[PDB]
């Protein structure tokens, strides 16, 4: 929703985020 | 792919669920 560009471990740590399911 | 979509460009958290 950021309007931001994910790169890097930003990319990696909002992938991990998104992804997960408890 | 995920890089080009959204590190290069910008993503909306729909395409980047996407790739999981």
């Amino acid at each position: 929703f950021v309007n931001q560009h994910l790169c890097g471990s930003e990319l990696v740590e909002a992938l991990y985020l998104v992804c997960y399911e408890r | 792919g995920i890089v080009e979509q959204c590190c290069h460009r910008i993503c909306s958290l729909y395409q980047l669920e996407n790739y999981c």
